[PDB]
């Protein structure tokens, strides 16, 4: 629990991490809502049942949402959660891109027959698949947040904020939806907690990629905290503004292949141009 | 104001006394009283339960008590008198007041 804790985007904003007072944060946090640092350090499994439910209800209280979701039971076999089983057939579709696209297909179709069978090793294949990939890309999303505050990454370039990499820590994510959207929207508002006045803009993110792909960038981009939607739907304009960036002349080396219009490839020279017209965008939309 | 039933014992033997009932129940009232509300001079803070305060935050179960505290005018110079005397008697009772104060601000505590 106490991993599982130092990882989530509200404990980290609530304790501030990433400083160097969290550690003494997140103890005096666990003595106020009154649970031992040995409950939270050993293994979620080995607790008592009366003494797990106690301990879920006071960080269901604590953390005050409303999620509710599926569960399903097969024999005397453990109980898996719907949310757990995505995040791994998530990440055995997406990662590594140096694997081919019907072999990563497979691969997820069989971690997500796994889920419905009690056979031991099917279930044995289901545990490391969450005992590693799922645990390092939390761990690594993280640890770019905190490079990116502790190092000042996020520059105000205009109407828009812009964030850049001297190295990326695994280029093997950077190319996955769920990294990128993930990271970036835990980004902005870790940056926007640590002083007032930085909901107004949006954040655009930037990664190099080397190897095969040296000499290009990914980039992406997520909205102003302060938007207002007027009801349930989300509705985002970033992938817009690359699009109508790419209609400019002379052209630019932009890759636009994906489903997805808020994520795109650019070659590394042609950074200072793009940064000058999206900027020419975003202050055209401003006009 | 009552009778200070602690201040006539300052003469005896105080191994012989603090066995007594009516005497026991007495300092470990005054200890409790010490450990909540003692000021050092000059500053504002009750020191001792900022101290429980970060004891429980690492789930020690020892604190360090300053005898210059227990002796200065603001302590309890009866207890600070005693305590060299009869050691084995005196640190049992203030071992069961530093209890009592701290189960209270932290029920989790006996686990």
């Amino acid at each position: 629990l106490f991993s599982a804790m130092m990882v989530s985007e509200y404990f980290s904003i609530k304790t501030k991490n990433w400083t160097q007072k969290g550690d003494v944060n997140i103890r005096h946090l666990l003595a106020q809502l009154g649970i031992t640092l040995h409950e939270t350090k050993q293994k979620f499994e080995a607790l008592p049942t009366e003494q797990r439910n106690l301990v879920v209800d006071v960080l269901e209280k604590e953390m005050d949402s409303s999620f509710a979701t599926f569960f399903g039971t097969l024999g005397y076999c453990g109980k898996l959660s719907a949310c757990d089983v995505a995040r791994a057939v998530t990440l055995r579709l997406e990662m590594p891109k140096s694997e081919t696209i019907m072999n990563r297909f497979r691969s997820g179709q069989s971690i997500l027959r796994s889920s419905i069978t009690g056979e031991r090793q099917d279930r044995l294949n289901l545990n490391n698949t969450f005992t590693s990939i799922c645990q390092r890309t939390l761990q690594v999303s993280w640890k770019t947040v905190a490079a990116a505050i502790n190092q000042s990454e996020i520059i105000p370039n205009g109407p828009y904020y812009l964030f850049s990499c001297s190295r990326s820590i695994d280029e093997d994510m950077v190319d996955s939806r769920h990294f990128l959207y993930n990271t970036a929207g835990f980004m902005i508002r870790a940056f926007a907690s640590m002083k007032k006045g930085r909901t107004t803009k949006p954040l655009i993110a930037m990664f190099p990629l080397t190897g095969e792909s040296a000499g290009w960038l990914v980039v992406t981009g997520v909205m102003p905290i302060a938007t207002i939607y007027e009801d349930s739907l989300l509705k985002t304009c970033i992938g817009r503004a690359f699009e109508r960036v790419k209609k400019m002349t002379p052209p630019l080396r932009i890759v636009d292949d994906y489903f997805n219009s808020d994520i795109i490839r650019l070659k590394s020279e042609d950074r200072t141009r793009f940064i000058d017209f999206l900027q020419t965008v975003f202050e055209g939309t401003s006009n | 104001i009552p009778v200070d039933i602690l201040e006539n014992i300052r003469g005896r033997t105080i191994r012989d006394h603090v066995s007594d009932e009516a005497v026991a129940k007495e300092i470990e009232r005054r200890f409790k009283n010490f450990l909540r509300s003692f000021h050092e001079p000059g500053n504002k803070q009750t020191k001792y339960i900022q101290m429980i305060k970060s004891m429980a935050a690492d789930n020690r179960e020892s604190l360090e008590v300053s005898f210059t505290d227990l002796s200065d005018d603001n302590g309890e110079q009866n207890i600070s008198y005693f305590l060299p005397e009869a050691p084995n008697e005196m640190l049992a009772i203030m071992d069961r007041a530093a209890t009592e104060v701290v189960m209270n601000m932290y029920p989790f505590y006996s686990r």
